[PDB]
RNA sequence: GGCUGUCGUCAGCUCGUGUUGUGAAAUGUUGGGUUAAGUCCCGCAACGAGCGCAACCCUUAUCCUUUGUUGCCAGCGGUCC
């Protein structure tokens, strides 16, 4: 199947959904460093 | 209806108020009404965003809202696009100049209200209530709660005879006034009926 | 072909630090070693540090 | 003379406000009267706590409105105006009155 | 022990910023010691207020541009980092700058409170060119010492602030240039005494006798560890 | 669901690990003392923990510092007392 652009990032908790919107992808501007998330882009059954 | 409300008993000591303004007997009721309205609106809007505490504070004919939320990104959206939108509606609701601030909630597993909400959501999407409760308790413990209790009640597993079940872990002193007991509640509007979720989270004792 | 095409443009602002490389126009290479305070600099009698 | 009536529900907050006001006064002008505490209004409410019936079941709440009377004896040019730009903390209704 | 003690005899102000100060009388050989010690302390460790967080409305990041202005937003943040403020009572204040209309935006256009004093009424910040353009920034002025930069103040800040507040580096020290001279003192019975002529150059916000008093207290309380304990 | 009364503001109710019993279960939590109190001591196949029993809070009873009007008048001057 195809991969997906959603914030509903798995295993990883309330440390994924943060510098992004409710539909995924980094929300612009911000003081991002290393280990952050910019574009939620993960598939089920991968 | 045995127990006193844990927030309510502690407002003078360890817990603060949400609405934080002065008004004379003339304008007080109106203010309260406004607060109720705005809060209601906010809840409606930011349901998908994990929101814990709306703190209203109005000085000098201008309303200052402070939204405590776990994920600011979904409440803010694009930088100053969603917040701005919210603001004008808030102002309209009030009838004064509005100002929205957004506090970022560190550790949403330790915030009680948020946990409750999560539990409710889980219930709605047809999980085993017990497993959800366990998760709630465990997570909080992991995060560094001195203790947590959660309680769920009524039509559990769609059963005809309603009952309440509750899981405690650590220590949750309610009679002790100086204990920081974050209490809050929620309601799962399931197919069989409502399921009320209470949760107490003991952060620790304050010394003063 | 390509489906999801999201390009994100970061902008780091790098200052200067022990280990960078500076040079004049004459071939005088250098790795900036110590970032001294203002006080420890050699000041002339007018008062300005170098 | 400028009489100033501070009113608030939180006492600590009120105290803080009063101090601030004094500070504002004292740098610009001279001879601030002082932060005089008036009587607190303890407006009491009883309510039935049952949804339906149980009359002896009751909660008794109250709102403690605190009063802080600050007076300024000499209004100068610099002093009075300083307050216009100097707003106090929220939840503290101030009430200045010259003469 | 035939020593003496010095006093601040004459304090001349050459201007509002550049101002010398004498010290009299110093003992033989002490002049370069006190002068170099007061130089190191007066250049390292003085408290002065500076710009820390700038909040412009309708902005995303500091590398954007704005409607109706000349300087870009990095230029505005640099010109705000050069600002010289002098608060009296509080240690953390919030100013306001609101201005519309064609013409430059001086520092004298900030709607001051009572206890803040902006000592440079010709400090330029913006050059508003459109008459339909506006700018409403809200500055935050802390108070400290030394140099604390944006990288270290990226996680150090505890008070969870909201997103949209541009972080400006903090140049806290209001002393920029200091030189001392050991002349020959004019003592009517002694010839082996000297004076110390400290020539400060401030940010305009610090009072030189107050600066010298604070540097002297810093040196004395540092030497108390040698005096009391061993 | 929420909220409420109730036994009853009654000293009780429990859990973990360990132990005994085929087991339902028991121990802990019982026993000498003690207390308002499963309050505290001592022993004891129990060891620990939590909710509760207490305390933290409000009010009130004594004192101090601060600050004194629209509050007070001890000492002072005036007086229409």
């Amino acid at each position: 199947g195809p991969e997906e652009i959603t914030a509903d990032i798995p295993n990883v908790g309330e440390a994924a959904l943060s510098k992004l919107d409710e539909s995924g992808i980094v929300y612009i501007g911000a003081e991002v460093t290393g280990g952050d998330i910019l574009v939620g882009k993960v598939t089920p059954k991968g | 209806g045995q127990k006193v409300h844990p927030n309510g008993i502690r407002l003078g000591i360890v817990k603060p108020w949400n609405s934080t303004w002065f008004a004379n007997t003339k304008e007080f009721a109106d203010n309260l009404d406004s607060d109720f309205k705005v809060r209601q609106y906010l809840t409606k809007e930011l349901a998908k965003a994990s929101v814990s505490r709306i703190v209203i504070e109005r000085p000098a004919k201008s309303i200052r809202v402070t939204i405590h939320t776990a994920r600011p990104g979904i409440v803010i959206g694009k930088k100053g696009e969603d917040v701005e939108k919210l603001r004008k509606v808030v102002a309209d609701i009030a009838g004064v100049p509005a100002q929205i601030n957004i506090a970022e909630v560190r550790k949403p597993e330790l915030d009680a209200k948020l946990v409750a909400d999560s539990i409710t959501s889980q219930l709605e999407r047809r999980v085993m209530f017990r497993r959800a409760m366990k998760r709630a308790v465990q997570n909080a413990m992991r995060l560094g709660a001195k203790g947590i209790k959660v309680e769920v009640s009524g039509r559990l597993g769609g059963a005809e005879i309603a009952r309440t079940e509750w899981y405690r872990e650590g220590r949750v002193p309610l009679h002790t006034l100086r204990a920081d007991i974050d209490y809050n509640t929620s309601e799962a509007h399931t197919t069989y009926g409502v399921i009320g979720v209470k949760v107490w989270i003991f952060k620790g004792e304050i010394l003063g | 072909g390509v489906l999801k095409i999201v390009k994100v443009y970061l902008a780091v602002k790098r200052r200067i630090q022990p280990g960078d490389k500076m040079a004049g126009r004459h071939g005088n290479k250098g790795v900036i070693s110590k970032i001294n305070p203002i006080e420890d600099m050699p000041y002339d009698e007018n008062g300005t540090p170098v | 003379r400028i009489r100033i009536r501070l009113k608030a529900f939180d006492h600590r907050l009120i105290d803080q406000a009063t101090a601030e006001i004094v500070e504002t006064a004292k740098r610009t002008g001279a001879q601030v009267r002082g932060p005089i505490p008036l009587p607190t209004r303890k407006e009491r409410f009883t309510v039935l706590i049952s949804p339906h019936v149980n009359k002896d079941a009751r909660d008794q709440y109250e709102i403690r409105t605190h009063l802080r009377l600050v007076d300024i004896v000499e209004p100068t040019e610099k002093t009075v105006d300083a307050l216009m730009r100097l707003d106090l903390a929220a939840g503290v209704d101030v009430q200045i009155s010259l003469g | 022990t035939e020593f003496l003690k010095p006093r601040l005899v004459d304090i001349e102000q050459v201007s509002s910023t550049h101002a010398k100060v004498t010290l009299e009388p110093l003992e033989r050989g002490f002049g370069h010691t006190l002068g170099n010690a007061l130089r190191r302390i007066l250049l390292s460790s003085m408290p002065g207020c500076a710009v820390t967080e700038v909040e412009i409305d309708g902005v995303l990041h500091e590398y954007s541009t704005k409607e109706g202005v000349q300087e870009d937003i990095l230029e505005i943040l640099l010109n705000l980092k050069g600002l010289a403020v002098r608060v009296q009572g509080k240690d953390e204040v919030i100013l306001t700058l609101n201005k519309s209309g064609i013409g430059p935006v001086t520092a004298a256009d900030i709607t001051h409170d009572g206890d803040v004093e902006i000592v440079k009424p010709q400090h330029v910040i913006c050059h508003l060119t459109d008459e339909n353009a506006s700018i409403s920034m809200r500055i935050k002025v802390q108070r400290g010492r030394g140099y604390v930069p944006a990288s270290t103040r990226i996680h150090s800040e505890e008070d969870e602030r909201p997103i949209g507040r541009l972080l400006v580096d903090a140049c806290y020290s209001p002393v920029e240039r200091i030189a001392y001279n050991v002349e020959a003192a004019r003592v009517e019975q002694r010839t082996d005494l000297d004076k110390l002529v400290i020539e400060m150059e401030t940010n305009g916000t610090i009072d030189p006798e107050e600066a010298i008093r604070r540097a002297a207290t810093i040196l004395a309380e540092q030497l108390e560890a040698f005096v009391d304990l061993r």
